[PDB]
RNA sequence: ACACCCAG
C-alpha cells in the first residue's frame, strides 16, 4: 500500500574486487539477464 | 504600392524574366569556371612553396601574377591565330588559352651580388576554356 | 587517419596538451549540471587511466602509426606530425593551433553524447544540405 | 547525484570504503587526495527515464519563425495571450507525443506542458 | 552622495616605444590560484626541444610548489588590439600593446606510470578491475 | 634575486588594470598620432542603479566610444612584462574587462568598404591579354 | 526523393533502369554557389560583440551560441537576436556578405 | 574499358 514501492537489496557479509562495483555490475545482470 | 491579387500573375512571371535575361541557364557551369580561371588559378601559383636550391650559390624562384591570353592556334607555319570555336569543332582542335606566369628569380651568393632578375610571361602551358565564359573569344 | 587500429578518445585528448580529466571534460562536457553526459564518459576515463602523460600519450599513438617508429623520439614525432598537419586541417595546421582542435573535439563527443542520450535527431545521410556539387570550378582547381 | 572534482591533481573523485569510521568517502585514484562526502549517493539511473523536458527545453525558442503559435493558451506567470506550442519528438521520452508551450513574451521564458 | 553623481575624467596616453614588451598570463577560474602563496616564481624555456618559437614553462615555489606550462594562442592580432590600462599617481592613463597571449595549464605531481609500464599494463583491457591498486604498485 | 625570477610585487599592492578591445580604426588613429601626449579622453559616469563608461575622441585626432562591461568571473587574468634587462615584473591583476564598439550603427558601412577595399588592394587575380605572347 | 529537393533538384526528370534515383538535374531556378573567402565575415564578427575562441574559458559556453564559419568552430556569442538581425540586414544590403 | 540509352 506505499506509495513508493520499495524494495531493498544487500550483499551477504562474508564478503579482489571491491564492493563499489560488483553491486553495480550485479545490478546491470538483474535488468539485463534476469527473468521474473 | 502593392501588387494586388490579380495582377500578381503578371509581376512572378517578369520577376522571373529578369532572372533568365540576367543569369541565364546554364550559369552554375559559366561561374565555377570563371572563378576557376580569375581567382583558383592564381591562388594556386601564390600557394605554392618557392623554389630553393643549393650547391655555395642560392636560388629562389618567386612567381607572381598569371596571365591568360585569348585561345589561339598555331599552324604549321608557327604563326599564332585566334582560333574559333567552329574551327575546333571542325579541325578536331581543342579549344585552349595559352597560360602565362610571371617569374623573379633572385640569386643569393656571397660578396654582396643580390641580383633580381624578372621574367615576362612565360609559357606554361595551354588551359582548356569553356566556351561562353569571359575568358572565351565569344 | 595513418593510424591502422582505433585509439581511446581520451588518449587523444591528452596528446593534444590537455591532461587533466577538469580540462577534457570542460571541453566535452559544458554544464556539469546534468549527470547524464557525466555518466556515459566515465567508461572513456577508465579506459584511459593508464596513460598519465602527454608524451607517453603521444607514445601510444605513434606505436599504432602506419609507419613504426625506431626510438622512443621518433614515433612521437610521427605522432605529433599527424596529431597536427592530419587530423582536422580545417580547424588549423599550425604548432600553436592546438586549444582550438580540442574543442573541436571537444564538440565532437559532445554532438556524439547528445544523440546517444536522443537529445537531438540523428543526421541522415540522404539530406541534401548535407551535400556538396562539384561544379567544373573546383573540379578543375583539384587537377591544377 | 554528481561527482566533484580533485583540488589537487584536477582529476575525477571515485568512491572508496574506510574501516575506521565507516563513512561514504571519495578518494582520488590517480593521486593520494582524501575527501570525505555528505550526499551518501554513489549512482542514480532512470530505468523508466521520467526526465523533466521542462528543464532541457531552450527558453529561446519562442522566436523561431517556423513554429506555430495560438492566443488559446495564455502564459500563467506572464500574462501574455500568444505563445509558442510544439512536440519534443526526441528518443528516451516513450511516446514523445503532448505538447509543450513556450511563452513568446520577451524576457519571459515560463515554460509550461500542460 | 558624492558617489552617487562621481565625476572622473581621465587621460589616456599612447607612448611611441617602451623599453620593456609586455605579454599576458591567463589562468583557469577553476584553477584556484593564489598569489599570497607565491614566495618564489621562476620562469624559462622548456627543454623538450632540445627559442622564441617554443611553449613557456613557470615554476612556482621550486619543486613543492605547482608548475604550470604557457602555450602561445592559435590565432593572431591582426585585425584585433588589446591594451591595458594601468592606474598612476599622475593619473594620465597608460595604453600599452600586447606582444603575445599566453594559456597555462596546472601540471599534476605524482609518481607517474613509465610508457614501458604502460604497455604492460595495456593487456588487461576490459578486465582490468581495482584501479586503486594499479597506482598501488606504482 | 635571479634572471629567470618573476618580480610580483605589483600583485601584492592589489594593483588593478582594465582589459580593453578596440577596433582597427581607433588603434591606426592612435599609431598616426605618433603619441603627442593625448589621443582620446575618457568618460565615466554613474547613475543610481546603473554605470555608463565611454570614450570621446580627440577633436584634433579625427581631422563617442562606448565601453559597455563583461564579466569578469569568466577567468582569472594578469598582466606581466619583460624587459631589455631580462628583469620579469608583473604589474597586477585585470579587474574589469572592457570592448569598444562604434558609435555608428547605419553610416559606418562606408567606412568599412573602404578596409574591405584596402584589404583587396595586394590580393592578386589572373588578367587578359588581348594579343598572344610571342 | 528525400524532402528537401524541393525547387533546386527536379522530381520529374530521372533516367530509366540501372540509375534511377542517382541522376539528378537542377531545377529551373537552382543557382549552385560558386563560393567565397571567409575572411570579410570573419573579420566583421571579430570587429562584433563575438567573444574570440580561444579567449573564453569552458563554462561560459553553457549559456552561449556557438558561432560556425565553414564548418569551423570560431568563438561564441551572447546575443544571437541581435547578431541574425545584424546579419540578415547586411546580406539583403549586400555590404560585405 | 567507360559513359549514355532502349524494353520489362
Ligand atoms: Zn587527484
Ligand atoms: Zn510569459
Amino acid at each position: 500500500n506505499a506509495e513508493k514501492l520499495v524494495l531493498r537489496i544487500r550483499i551477504m557479509n562474508s564478503d579482489k574486487m571491491d564492493d563499489d562495483v560488483f553491486l553495480r555490475c550485479i545490478e546491470s545482470n538483474m535488468l539485463t539477464d534476469m527473468t521474473l | 504600392d502593392e501588387i494586388t491579387p490579380d495582377l500578381w500573375q503578371e509581376a512572378c512571371w517578369i520577376v522571373i524574366s529578369s532572372y533568365f535575361d540576367e543569369k541565364g541557364l546554364v550559369r552554375q557551369q559559366l561561374d565555377s569556371f570563371d572563378e576557376f580561371i580569375q581567382m583558383s588559378v592564381q591562388r594556386i601559383v601564390e600557394d605554392a612553396p618557392p623554389i630553393d636550391l643549393q650547391a655555395p650559390p642560392r636560388y629562389l624562384l618567386k612567381f607572381e601574377q598569371i596571365y591568360l591570353s585569348k585561345p589561339t592556334h598555331w599552324e604549321r607555319d608557327g604563326a599564332p591565330s585566334p582560333m574559333m570555336p567552329n574551327e575546333a569543332r571542325l579541325r578536331n582542335l581543342t579549344y585552349s588559352a595559352p597560360l602565362y606566369v610571371d617569374i623573379t628569380k633572385t640569386v643569393i651568393k656571397e660578396g654582396e651580388e643580390q641580383l633580381q632578375t624578372q621574367h615576362q610571361k612565360t609559357f606554361i602551358g595551354k588551359i582548356p576554356i569553356m566556351l561562353r565564359s569571359t575568358y572565351c573569344l565569344l | 587517419p595513418y593510424i591502422k587500429q582505433e585509439v581511446p578518445i581520451i588518449i587523444v585528448f591528452r596528446a593534444l596538451g590537455f591532461v587533466s580529466d577538469r580540462d577534457i571534460l570542460e571541453h566535452i562536457i559544458y554544464d556539469f549540471e546534468d549527470p547524464e553526459m557525466m555518466e556515459m564518459v566515465k567508461p572513456s576515463l577508465d579506459e584511459a587511466f593508464v596513460i598519465q602523460e602527454q608524451n607517453v600519450a603521444l607514445n601510444f599513438i605513434g606505436s599504432r602509426g602506419a609507419k613504426p617508429g625506431v626510438t622512443k623520439e621518433k614515433r612521437i614525432k610521427y605522432a605529433k606530425e599527424v596529431l597536427q598537419k592530419e587530423m582536422l586541417p580545417h580547424v588549423g595546421v599550425s604548432d600553436f593551433c592546438e586549444t582550438k582542435k580540442a574543442y573541436f573535439l571537444g564538440y565532437m563527443v559532445h554532438r556524439l553524447l547528445l544523440a546517444a542520450l536522443g537529445r537531438r535527431e540523428l543526421d541522415d545521410r540522404d539530406h541534401y544540405g548535407n551535400k556538396r556539387l562539384d561544379l567544373a570550378g573546383p573540379l578543375l582547381a583539384f587537377l591544377f | 547525484v554528481g561527482i566533484r572534482f580533485c583540488q589537487e591533481c584536477n582529476n575525477m573523485l571515485y568512491p572508496k570504503e574506510d574501516k575506521e569510521n565507516r563513512i561514504l568517502l571519495y578518494a582520488c585514484r590517480n593521486c593520494d587526495y582524501q575527501q570525505e562526502a555528505d550526499n551518501s549517493c554513489i549512482y542514480v539511473n532512470k530505468i523508466t527515464h521520467e526526465v523533466d523536458e521542462l528543464t532541457q527545453i531552450i527558453a529561446d525558442v519562442s522566436q523561431d519563425p517556423t513554429l506555430p503559435r495560438t492566443e488559446d493558451h495564455p502564459c500563467q506567470k506572464c500574462g501574455h495571450k500568444e505563445a509558442v506550442f510544439f512536440q519534443s519528438h526526441s528518443a528516451r521520452a516513450e511516446d514523445a507525443m503532448r505538447l509543450y508551450y513556450v511563452c513568446t513574451a520577451p524576457h519571459c521564458g515560463h515554460r509550461w506542458t500542460e | 552622495g558624492p558617489s552617487s553623481q562621481n565625476v572622473t575624467e581621465y587621460v589616456v596616453r599612447v607612448p611611441k616605444n617602451t623599453t620593456k614588451k609586455y605579454n599576458i598570463m591567463a589562468f583557469n577560474a577553476a584553477d584556484k590560484v593564489n598569489f599570497a602563496t607565491w614566495n618564489q616564481a621562476r620562469l624559462e624555456r622548456d627543454l623538450s626541444n632540445k627559442p622564441e618559437d617554443q611553449p613557456w614553462l613557470l615554476r612556482v615555489n621550486g619543486k613543492s610548489g605547482r608548475k604550470f606550462k604557457g602555450i602561445k594562442k592559435g590565432g593572431v592580432t591582426e585585425n584585433t588590439s588589446y591594451y591595458i590600462f594601468t592606474q598612476c599617481p599622475d593619473g594620465a592613463f597608460e595604453a600599452f600593446p600586447v606582444h603575445n597571449w599566453y594559456n597555462f595549464t596546472p601540471l599534476a605531481r605524482h609518481r607517474t606510470l613509465t610508457a614501458e609500464e604502460a604497455e604492460e599494463e595495456w593487456e588487461r583491457r576490459n578486465k582490468v578491475l581495482n584501479h586503486f591498486s594499479i597506482m598501488q604498485q606504482r | 634575486a635571479e634572471r629567470g625570477e618573476l618580480d610580483l610585487t605589483g600583485a601584492k599592492q592589489n594593483t588593478g588594470v582594465w582589459l580593453v578591445k578596440v577596433p582597427k580604426y581607433l588603434s591606426q588613429q592612435w599609431a598616426k598620432a605618433s603619441g603627442r601626449g593625448e589621443v582620446g579622453k575618457l568618460r565615466i559616469a554613474k547613475t543610481q542603479g546603473r554605470t555608463e563608461v565611454s570614450f570621446t575622441l580627440n577633436e584634433d585626432l579625427a581631422n563617442e566610444h562606448p565601453f559597455v562591461l563583461q564579466s569578469v568571473g569568466g577567468q582569472t587574468l594578469t598582466v606581466f612584462t619583460e624587459s631589455s634587462s631580462d628583469k620579469l615584473s608583473l604589474e597586477g591583476i585585470v579587474v574589469q574587462r572592457a570592448e569598444c564598439r562604434p558609435a555608428a550603427s547605419e553610416n559606418y558601412m562606408r567606412l568599412k568598404r573602404l578596409q574591405i577595399e584596402e584589404s583587396s588592394k595586394p590580393v592578386r587575380l589572373s588578367q587578359q591579354l588581348d594579343k598572344v605572347v610571342t | 526523393l528525400h524532402n528537401t529537393l524541393w525547387g533546386m533538384v527536379c522530381p520529374a526528370e530521372t533516367p530509366e533502369g540501372h540509375a534511377v534515383g542517382l541522376v539528378k538535374n537542377l531545377a529551373l531556378m537552382a543557382y549552385i554557389s560558386v563560393g567565397s573567402q571567409p575572411s570579410p565575415i570573419l573579420e566583421f564578427l571579430e570587429e562584433w560583440s563575438m567573444e574570440n575562441l580561444e579567449e573564453i574559458s569552458p563554462a561560459a559556453i553553457a549559456d552561449a551560441t556557438k558561432i560556425f564559419v565553414n564548418g569551423c568552430w570560431v568563438g561564441i556569442h551572447k546575443d544571437p537576436e541581435q547578431l541574425m538581425n545584424t546579419l540578415r540586414k547586411l546580406r539583403r544590403q549586400m555590404d560585405i556578405i
